[PDB]
């Protein structure tokens, strides 16, 4: 998660 | 791949904001103080990292996997890159500047506990000044340290990473030539340029030691790691420690 998260954006 | 006029302008157009590390300079300076102030700066630049990596022409078209994988190994030498960069064109590279509200003199590398680091950092921004480097080289080559470290055991698609890579080794080599020059000079000045890059890559590897040594001690040394700097760090870092990446280089 968490930069899994930014990439989602 | 894409038009060399046009390049620069899509670099230029995602080419990240100016951060501050939120540091209080009116407190004196300790190492905790310095090493935390640097680790805030890092999660602040690294959100910029992510945003600026996902507006590069074809870095998204990489498997969400690979696209970790990039960001996650090459975050360091992306951010020393632009931060020696930042010292050329703010301090003339006789300070680091790593932020407008962190910068760092002599007194400030002792303190931080990485002195030989630092040294090392100035050394490299020295190079921007002794090479002259433009800032449409600068932003070419700032794009390329995404491409700069794989798993040793490659991608999950590594041939579409090559031909990526290579693309992007190509508009550097255009921009350049787009500058006027012989093609003697210019083939010069690509040597320069790709060996500059390549000496990033002894600077990152300590720095990676050194920010696993820190994390390991954070407690015992009262230096606080934000939570996705902490996550990349206990996560590939180690691998990277491990020998489980392979720097991609040039010379
Ligand atoms: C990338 C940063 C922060 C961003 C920048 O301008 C370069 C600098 C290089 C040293 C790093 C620092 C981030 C935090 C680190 C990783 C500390 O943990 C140890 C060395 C630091």
């Amino acid at each position: 998660a968490l930069l899994r998260y930014l990439l989602d954006k | 791949s894409n038009a060399i006029p046009i390049f620069l302008s899509v670099l230029q157009s995602i080419e990240p904001e100016v951060v501050y590390a939120g540091y209080d300079n009116t407190q004196p300076d300790t190492s905790a103080s310095l090493l935390t102030s640097l680790n805030e700066l890092g999660e602040r630049q690294l959100v910029r990292v992510v945003k600026w990596a996902k507006a590069l022409p074809g870095f998204r078209n990489l498997h969400v996997d690979d696209q970790m994988t990039l960001i996650q190994y090459s975050w360091m030498g992306v951010m020393v890159f632009a931060m020696g960069w930042r010292s050329y064109k703010n301090v003339n590279s006789r300070m680091l500047y790593f932020a407008p509200d962190l910068v760092f003199n002599e007194q400030r590398m002792q303190k931080s506990t990485m002195y030989n680091l630092c040294v090392r950092m100035r050394h490299l921004s020295q190079e921007f000044v002794w090479l002259q480097v433009t800032q449409e080289e600068f932003l070419c080559m700032k794009a390329l340290l995404l491409f700069s470290i794989i798993p040793v055991e490659g991608l999950k698609n590594q041939k579409y990473f090559d031909e990526l890579r290579m693309n992007y080794i190509k508009e550097l080599d255009r921009v350049i030539s787009f500058q006027g020059k012989n093609p003697t000079s210019s083939s010069q000045r690509f040597y320069q340029l790709t060996k500059l890059l390549d000496s990033l890559q002894p600077i990152v590897r300590k720095l990676h030691q050194f920010t696993f040594d820190l994390f390991v001690q954070s407690q015992s040394l009262s230096v606080e790691f934000p939570e996705m700097m902490s996550e990349i760090i206990s996560a590939q870092v180690p691998k990277i420690l491990a020998g489980m990446v392979k720097p991609l280089l040039f010379h």
